[PDB]
């Protein structure tokens, strides 16, 4: 990648599977050449070796390099010295999960831990800070509002209350987006959508131009060219 | 005594042909007692 | 120690979860007879209320409450007090009749004196018109229900049967009778005293129909109280049970370490 970047100025991406699997086989390393694994178990010249290996992806002004990598936690133990130290290094956090993908949701990245120390009020511009925000704050307060609902009544909804379930389940739809390769999990062909129609949806969804349209003709589409087509058959 | 007291007592008397589903016959019985109060203290419950 | 504790607390927080269980099943077993019988009282009620508009609904105060004598019916005991007590502001001296062991506690507190009359036995035995009947001729005699110009009647309302909205209505009285035309717009001769029946008819009647709409809501607050403790104790398995698993990791932490200096030696 590297070679790409400093000689011929490229932007490339490159992926890592388990992260884990590279801490584990570092544990071994180590206690082959005489050291006393100690870090719970697991290597003591860790930081090191993930300090090397997320330092020598950056921005030089040929190119950039650019890493995204899979982190998996030894049975979902946060506590270890492994799991913080690699959070540590990560400029973003996207999360992925099984429980999202059984609902027909791919992406199955969840809303509420996707999260960046990049979507700041400076870095993105001003727009699309507060775009994130409204879109981030529809849901958790969706989640919220119906726990009360169900242990007073049945559907008790106010016409206030109802607008946020109205905008929070159209939201949950519009970000499907079919994959080719994840074409027999949506059991729909994949699409391709982009940076720009990304943008375009939520401001849209936000001010109810697309809360004139219900929520199955924004499931298994994402960005805004390809819901016109659903929108037109919808109505008609 | 109520007119529906007099009446239920009218009720009552008959369950003294029995001819009819058990919620009937329940209905015209109770188990419950009354606590008297003063006016804080209270004399003894007689029953209801 | 730091295990042991968080190991008998979590006990003591799956027992409660597993009484609270067991109880809100049994609660939904009871808001079934609570509804029927709900039914049939609220019907036959029905009809002295079409009387009662024609006849125009018009006008010391007595006050009556409804509970079972068990407990465990969420805020039921004490937000119908809230409102029993936002209408002693109203009178002071107001004798209040509590139906209900549960209900009698929080008024007996504001005023001692205002306990007069209590009932012992809803709970073991369901609103049925024995109760009503026997409450009805009592109040008459002991709380001068009749030669009183008010009776109100507090209650929760059963909107639906996963609900309750706490609710009031008159118990309408012999001088509302006499008062509004039905001497003049309802006949009878001379032939009986009609007030002096039918008040104490309507009496036992609304007062049925309030014992049951009130042990159906409270009952339906029991099964969601009930539920809410089963959630709150759901919570705290969850949270203790991390803290347990932690302390473990330090302890096979600190046997490795032994390890470790050991494997030095």
């Amino acid at each position: 990648a590297e070679y790409f970047r400093d000689e011929e100025g490229q932007d490339v991406l490159l992926f890592i599977d388990n992260i884990f699997r590279f801490t584990q086989a570092g544990s071994e390393v180590s206690a082959l050449l005489g050291r006393i694994p100690s870090a719970v178990g697991y290597q003591p010249t860790l930081a090191t070796d993930m300090g090397l290996l997320q330092e020598r992806i950056t921005t030089t002004k040929k190119g950039s390099v650019t890493s995204v990598q899979a982190v998996y936690v030894p049975a979902d133990d946060l506590t270890d010295p492994a799991p913080a130290t690699t959070f540590a290094h990560l400029d973003a956090t996207t999360v992925l999960s099984r429980g999202i993908s059984e609902l027909g949701i791919y992406p199955a990245v969840d809303p509420l831990d996707s999260k960046s120390r990049l979507l700041d009020a400076a870095v993105v511009g001003q727009e699309h800070y507060d775009v994130a925000s409204k879109v981030q704050e529809t849901l958790q307060t969706y989640k919220s509002l119906q726990d009360i609902i169900a242990i007073l009544g049945m559907d008790e909804l106010s016409e206030q209350d109802k607008l946020t379930v109205e905008r929070a389940r159209k939201i949950q739809r519009f970000l499907s987006q079919p994959f080719a390769v994840a074409e027999v999990f949506t059991g729909i062909p994949g699409k391709l959508v982009r940076l720009k129609d990304t943008v375009a949806s939520f401001k849209a969804v936000l001010e109810g131009k697309y809360d004139n349209i219900p929520e199955h003709a924004f499931y298994m589409v994402g960005g805004i060219e390809d819901v016109v087509a659903k929108a037109e058959k919808l109505a008609a | 005594i109520s007119y529906a007291a007099y009446l239920n007592v009218a009720a009552q008397a008959i369950r003294s042909t029995e001819l009819q589903t058990a919620s009937v016959l329940n209905r015209s019985q109770t188990d419950a007692f009354y606590t008297q109060y003063k006016n804080a203290s209270e004399p003894t419950p007689i029953t209801k | 120690a730091t295990l042991k504790e968080v190991e008998m607390r979590l006990k003591s927080i799956k027992n409660i979860e597993k009484i609270t269980k067991t109880m809100k099943i049994v609660a939904s077993t009871r808001l079934s007879k609570a509804e029927k019988a709900k039914i049939s009282a609220k019907k036959m009620d029905e009809a002295e209320q079409l009387f009662y508009k024609n006849a125009e609904t018009k006008n010391k105060e007595l006050i009556v409450a409804i509970t079972s004598d068990k407990g465990l019916c969420g805020s039921i005991h004490s937000q119908l007090a809230k409102a029993v007590r936002r209408h002693l502001n109203d009178q002071p001296n107001a004798d209040i009749v509590t139906i209900g062991d549960k209900i009698k506690m929080q008024l007996l507190r504001t005023h001692p004196n205002n306990i007069k009359l209590s009932i012992n036995g809803i709970g073991k035995d369901a609103p049925t018109f024995q109760e009503s009947a026997l409450i009805a001729d009592k109040l008459l005699s002991v709380m001068k229900a009749g030669t009183y110009p008010k009776i109100s009647i507090f209650y929760n309302d059963p909107v639906s049967s996963l609900s309750f909205e706490p609710s009031e209505k008159p118990i309408f009285n012999a001088k509302t009778i006499e008062q509004s035309p039905s001497f003049g717009k309802f006949e009878i001769d001379t032939d009986a005293n009609v007030p002096r029946d039918l008040f104490e008819y309507t009496l036992a009647n609304q007062m049925l129909t309030a014992m049951a709409q009130g042990y159906a809501a409270e009952i339906s607050a029991r099964r969601n109280a009930m539920d809410n403790a089963s959630k709150n104790a759901g919570d705290m398995i969850n949270r203790y049970s991390i803290l347990y698993n932690r302390t473990r990791q330090a302890v096979i932490t600190n046997e490795l370490v032994d390890i470790i200096t050991g494997a030095s030696s």
